[PDB]
């Protein structure tokens, strides 16, 4: 199950 | 024993035409158990074990969305990056993420990571405290504070402490036909002469799982380490693993040497020698 | 700037006549874009697979590429395999002892 969460850009 | 489960993520950029090449692979413990290939024809996210294809549709539209987003992000990390490094829109650059988390053999909460590479080079990654970030350099420094700032470590630790355990739970129960199998190392040994005089000996493990192992040599029961071979640990495309270490001997003092195979699927270790 | 490890093997001892699966692992690479042929007496495969691309802790990437095949006595193996860190194609033969 992913992480739903990875949207903070470097 | 203790349990895993960790995600693979590379984005390659195309500088020639078009979008990063975008592939992510899942796995528990040692088993692929999901994969996505934006070169593939799906542009899905795909079942590679048997346990994962029980999921319903609601899961399978839920991993493919989160995946794309992934994708995107990195898409975007890719540009960003090439600015920081004051580098040409002409060459390819690769981004690499893997995160998970651990279990012990209670199921609970061991360990988590979330750790991320530009070019094949530690980037940024989180600490294991799952608070704190180890920037590689001056550029991942303005990612750290970028990251500080927006509260990131705070989310990731939620994640990789509850829901990617919760998860990891239940896929150790759907797949525990074969998740919490050990499959012993089937051992062997071959002799091939490398002169009239002198021989190889190989000591072979095979079908083993985990991939976890350790192959040793002893002459007359003393570590031996000279003249001797370990091949890295392979895969036999079946889901197994194999290794092998040899050792060359002069013949006919073949009794001596004994090879010694620890595996987490054997209660005492073996050993085997020649005869 | 790393350049690839291959091993070359089958998934079972070998028996000549018997068919079985002829691997090629590579791994320690970086980047990711890679050339592998599995080669039946000098030429290609056609119908050969790989393995979804990973990674190992230091970041370099691994494949396994993969064919049904039968040993015998006649017939020579190999996988060869092309990648920027190397100058020219590399040839590794398949012994069924390794
Ligand atoms: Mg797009
Ligand atoms: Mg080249």
């Amino acid at each position: 199950y992913l992480d739903s969460g990875i949207h903070s850009g470097a | 024993g203790s349990h895993s489960m960790r995600y693979f993520f590379t984005s390659v950029s195309r500088p020639g035409r078009g979008e990063p090449r975008f592939i992510a692979v899942g796995y528990v413990d040692d088993t692929q158990f999901v994969r996505f290939d934006s070169d593939a024809a799906s542009q899905r996210m795909e079942p590679r074990a048997p346990w994962i294809e029980q999921e319903g549709p609601e899961y399978w539209d839920g991993e493919t969305r989160k995946v794309k987003a992934h994708s995107q992000t990195h898409r975007v990390d890719l540009g960003t990056l090439r600015g920081y490094y004051n580098q040409s829109e002409a060459g390819s650059h690769t981004v690499q993420r893997m995160y998970g988390c651990d279990v012990g053999s209670d199921w609970r909460f061991l360990r988590g990571y979330h750790q991320y590479a530009y070019d094949g080079k530690d980037y940024i990654a989180l600490k294991e405290d799952l608070r704190s970030w180890t920037a590689a350099d001056m550029a991942a420094q303005t990612t750290k504070h970028k990251w500080e700032a927006a509260h990131v470590a705070e989310q990731l630790r939620a994640y990789l402490e509850g829901t990617c355990v919760e998860w990891l739970r239940r896929y150790l129960e759907n797949g525990k036909e074969t998740l919490q199998r050990t499959d012993a190392p089937k051992t062997h040994m071959t002799h091939h002469a490398v002169s009239d005089h002198e021989a190889t000996l190989r000591c072979w493990a095979l079908s083993f799982y985990p991939a976890e192992i350790t192959l040793t040599w002893q002459r007359d029961g003393e570590d031996q380490t000279q003249d001797t071979e370990l091949v890295e640990t392979r895969p036999a495309g079946d889901g197994t693993f194999q290794k092998w270490a040899a050792v060359v001997v002069p013949s006919g003092q073949e009794q001596r040497y004994t090879c010694h195979v620890q595996h987490e699927g054997l209660p005492k270790p073996l050993t085997l020698r020649w005869e | 700037q790393r350049t690839p490890k291959i091993q070359v093997y089958s998934r079972h001892p070998a028996e000549n006549g018997k068919s079985n699966f002829l691997n090629c692992y590579v791994s320690g690479f970086h980047p990711s874009d890679i050339e592998v042929d599995l080669l039946k007496n000098g030429e290609r495969i056609e119908k050969v697979e790989h393995s979804d691309l990973s990674f190992s802790k230091d970041w370099s990437f691994y494949l396994l590429y993969y064919t049904e095949f039968t040993p015998t006595e006649k017939d020579e193996y190999a996988c060869r395999v092309n990648h920027v860190t190397l100058s020219q194609p590399k040839i590794v033969k398949w012994d069924r002892d390794m």
